[PDB]
């Protein structure tokens, strides 16, 4: 939920 | 790196109308996408400044999210299902564009478009 949802 | 405004849910200028299909939008099909387990990464406007997500804007400029359609449906901006149904498309065709093909949240978009596109096939009169 950090990046909510994306790949850094 | 700031976030654009939100896209627009209401207009009292536009006129409005409750339809059987704009009705089955909201109860049926935003429903069932919106408690599905997948939903939370779509259920606002991608914020790029808390995410830390600065080419998002530079690469999506059509954005759209279930949220601002749940918004638009409860506030009878759509005069037409399909206007509806163009947002929810646009929201997963951005899906598709910024992410990579094999991350995470392209998987979880499609599942979401599959019981998306099983809901609309059941569009009534």
């Amino acid at each position: 939920k950090s990046t909510g949802g994306k790949a850094p | 790196s700031m976030n654009p405004p939100p896209p627009e849910t209401s207009n009292p200028n536009k006129p409005k109308r409750q339809t059987n299909q704009l009705q089955y939008l909201l109860r049926v099909v935003l429903k069932t996408l919106w408690k599905h387990q997948f939903a939370w990464p779509f259920q606002q406007p991608v914020d790029a400044v808390k995410l830390n997500l600065p080419d998002y804007y530079k690469i999506i400029k059509t954005p759209m999210d279930m949220g601002t359609i749940k918004k638009r449906l409860e506030n009878n901006y759509y005069w037409n299902a399909q206007e509806c149904i163009q947002d929810f498309n646009t929201m997963f065709t951005n899906c598709y564009i910024y992410n990579k093909p094999g991350d995470d949240i392209v998987l979880m978009a499609e599942a979401l478009e599959k019981l998306f596109l099983q809901k609309i096939n059941e569009l009534p009169t």
